[PDB]
């Protein structure tokens, strides 16, 4: 419902709340199904980079899938 | 800097 009245929003703010509804979706999509999850990371991340939650939830969930062999992703977004 | 995420 909140996606749904999204297409309501002031323009101005609109990119924000859909950044923040795309991040709730994608939470929701984890606790779900981690690719639903990993997709919507990648959406969001090209969408903005400089938002920190998203990357570390998906070099999070890369390093469960990669089993810790991402260190240089870690270290990176140290 | 970005207003966005401010």
């Amino acid at each position: 419902q909140s996606l749904e009245a999204l297409n309501n929003v002031s323009p101005q703010n609109k990119e924000a709340l859909s950044i923040t509804l795309h991040y709730n979706k994608a939470r929701v999509e984890e606790v779900s199904n981690q690719s639903e999850a990993e997709k919507l990371y990648s959406k969001l991340m090209e969408k903005c980079p400089g938002y920190t939650s998203n990357k570390i939830r998906y070099i999070y969930l890369l390093a469960l899938k990669s089993n810790g062999n991402n260190y240089a992703d870690v270290q990176q977004l140290l | 800097d970005d207003p966005l995420l401010k």
